[PDB]
RNA sequence: UUAAUUGGAUUCAACGCCGGGAACCUCACCGGGGGCGACGGCAGGAUGAAGGCCAGGCUGAAGGUCUUGCCGGACGCGCCGAGAGGAGGUGCAUGGCCGCCGUCAGCUCGUACCGUGAGGCGUCCACUUAAGUGUGGUAACGAGCGAGACCCGCGCCCCCAGUUGCCAGUCCCUCCCGCUCGGGAGGGAGGCACUCUGGGGGGACUGCCGGCGAUAAGCCGGAGGAAGGGGCGGGCGACGGUAGGUCAGUAUGCCCCGAAACCCCCGGGCUACACGCGCGCUACAAUGGGCGGGACAAUGGGUGCCGACCCCGAAAGGGGGAGGUAAUCCCCUAAACCCGCCCUCAGUUCGGAUCGCGGGCUGCAACUCGCCCGCGUGAAGCUGGAAUCCCUAGUACCCGCGCGUCAUCAUCGCGC
């Protein structure tokens, strides 16, 4: 077929792996609890998911 | 014959009024109860880097959500268990219902 | 785990509540309200214009039911469409109405003073409205707008305080709107009254 | 340094002048009394506010 | 230097920084091979458009293409516009966010008054404070934002609560020693005393005493006290500037590429090596090295996972596998420290770089280019010029441990 060159193998692990499910970046993504955010994405959606700074 | 009741909840407020729902109710009967019993706060904690590029002196954020939790045990009444099967809890409230 | 638990239903209402908030623009969007039920998903959603929302005749309310089931992990939903309570204490509303009004070709400055007369007619306390971007020129500037009182630094300034930011994209680039209300029972630390 | 707060100072004189005959010259009564009279509800600036009252009464008593 | 060794940042405020521990992916670089044009229109097209394949060449391998002819029925990149997508350019076109000036004490407004005016005053003087923090005097009188207040944690006490946490006293059974008057260890009933967990409340206010200052604001020194003078450690950063950083996190204008600057696959590179520099680790030994034995933690984490317990192996590891969605089960019987013996100031029984041979684990793949174990080998280094960094109390030094990253890999980051 045709549509097959354009097709991405299906891996398990590696940084290919896992993107960020707001911006699909692949890196520095946080999987805290099953958390799938980059930090850059989740300082900015913390306090709605209603995370605090105590301190 | 006893039913024990486990709560959970990031707000302390709501945590603490259905538990007194539980307490009066047991009360408004005649039943023994098992009172309710403080278990360890969840802490989780995570801790990032502030800027979005590489430059500049680093700085952290330090976020925190908190979950307290409770345990009730009751012995199962027909009469008291309905009651407490017929309360309705706010919706950041976890409630679990199980037979020992 | 419990943790485990708590965290991944936090993120579906936060992924959901964006996707509206880009969707219902038109609309004056204000937010939403997400309850279980033994038969499904009850999901409330605070608009100004409701006309939109449900969109001639259904037609629009069933997809966004679908969606909501097949893209989000929703479970039997049911979409009631309400009024927002208070529009002019609402930080998000008016951020989003004064990025409209620019783009619909308003001077800036008309804008920020009609909103400002508004807001503090309703009865706030103060409001702090701050517009940035490539206004009158093409090197970049930012103005800023302010009457009454408001707290900006300290634990009060956290909770009380209301904040709201939006984008406005016209034919030069993006300018960008921040708006701040203080409502009108809120009481500040260091106000302490004598008893009769 | 320890300088007193001003909304500490103002509410303070409202209070000594209008129930002039409510504060003595000890701590715990004038705690209790302000507890009472006012809606403060932080403990440590009730304590500020006492701890003030107690001075000036001990300051006219003293006809200054 | 190279086919390429992809790019950003250069005093403080670049150089274990971009959460940057890159085998593939990441990926933007190099060699090579493939795929893609909504919607309009032109050629063409059921006398079948577009599209798909058993075998065999081409090929790194490929119905990709060719050979060989079979399958499918309606649109059409061979042509013109247009579009999707763009880690392509511009941070000197922008939004948002971040660093620094600086957690410094600043920045302003209403009315009045002074000056032709730009401006000034208030915001100045004296004393005081960590502070434009206060008290008096004043052509000023009053306000706003910042400071403080506020929020989280630690230290002392009281009430409530008793499980999955705790075991002192009392009771039953069993097993040990000096043979048991006495002293221990497990288990069961039983209790919430004590520790702990976590809701509420108390407690400290320059309140008391003596001085100085003005008799004010305050400062200095004492008692009592768990705690004494922002009680201690943190969060929160005003109006603005820096054409500071970031379009290579996402959002976004303009300019470009648009059958390649878009999308996939294979192999290389980012790991090169006369040399200059930053930050560290290991040492140069006795304030030690080795061998045997004895002690005492806390934070966190676990279902794509943590794995006790039994068996096999010299080790690294291998084969079974209870319990655990967790105050219950597991990671988890730390090291520095103490006792006994050997070595006696030496390039050594100090140091452990470099290299040979053999055995393992993760992974689709270990050569370039991973981590672990056994025997052998045994480099420089004998305390450091001119210079220069960090730290005021449970702090600095010294010692290990947990989490992030993570299939495998910690001389790092954040915490204990
Ligand atoms: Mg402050
Ligand atoms: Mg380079
Ligand atoms: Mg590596
Ligand atoms: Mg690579
Ligand atoms: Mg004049
Ligand atoms: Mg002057
Ligand atoms: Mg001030
Ligand atoms: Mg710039
Ligand atoms: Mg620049
Ligand atoms: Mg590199
Ligand atoms: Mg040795
Ligand atoms: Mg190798
Ligand atoms: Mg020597
Ligand atoms: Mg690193
Ligand atoms: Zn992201």
């Amino acid at each position: 077929a045709k549509a097959d060159y354009n097709k991405r193998k299906p891996r398990k692990f590696g940084k290919g792996a896992r993107r960020c499910i707001r911006c699909g970046q692949y890196g520095p993504i946080i999987r805290i609890h099953g958390l799938m955010l980059c930090r850059h994405c989740f300082r900015e959606v913390a306090p709605k998911l209603g995370f605090r700074k105590y301190e | 014959q006893k039913a024990r009741i486990k709560l959970a909840s990031t707000n302390v407020r709501s945590l603490e009024e259905v538990a007194n729902q539980i307490k009066q109710i047991a009360e408004r009967t005649g039943v023994r109860m098992s009172g309710p019993i403080p278990l360890p706060t969840k802490r989780i904690r995570i801790v990032t880097r502030k800027s979005p590029d590489g430059e500049g002196s680093a700085t952290f954020d330090r976020w925190e959500l908190r979950i307290h939790k409770r345990l009730i045990d009751i012995e199962a009444d027909e009469r008291a268990m309905r009651q407490i099967m017929r309360i309705r809890v706010p919706e950041d409230v976890t409630i679990e219902i199980e037979l020992i | 785990a419990i943790e485990r638990y708590f965290i991944r239903e936090a993120v579906k209402e936060m992924l959901i509540d964006e996707f509206l908030e880009k969707e219902l623009r038109r609309a004056g969007y204000g937010g939403l309200d997400i309850k279980k039920t033994p038969l499904g998903t009850k999901v409330i959603i605070f608009a100004a214009n409701p006309g939109y929302v449900i969109g001639r005749g259904g037609r629009r309310i069933r997809e966004l039911t679908r969606i909501l089931e097949r893209q989000f992990g929703l479970e039997n939903p049911q979409i009631d469409v309400q009024e927002i309570k208070n529009p002019y204490l609402n930080a998000k509303v008016q951020a989003v109405r004064i990025a409209q009004a620019l783009e619909r070709g308003i001077h800036f400055r008309r804008a920020a003073y009609a909103a400002m007369r508004a807001i503090m007619s309703n009865g706030a306390r103060g409001v702090e409205i701050r517009i940035s971007g490539k206004l009158t020129g093409e090197r970049a500037k930012s103005v800023r707008f302010y009457q009454g009182y408001l707290a900006k630094v300290g634990n009060p300034a956290e909770t009380l305080v209301s904040k709201g930011y939006a984008q406005a994209l016209l034919k030069l680039g993006v300018i960008g709107v921040k708006v701040a209300i203080m409502p009108p029972d809120a009481r500040l630390p260091d106000e302490i009254e004598i008893i009769e | 340094g320890k300088i007193r707060q001003g909304f500490i100072k103002r509410v303070a004189r409202e209070l000594f002048n209008k129930y002039p005959n409510e504060f003595t010259r000890d701590f715990e009564h004038n705690k209790k009394k302000v507890e009472e009279l006012t809606n403060v509800t932080s403990k440590k600036i009730r304590n500020r506010i006492a701890g003030y009252i107690t001075k000036l009464v001990r300051m006219k008593e003293e006809g200054k």
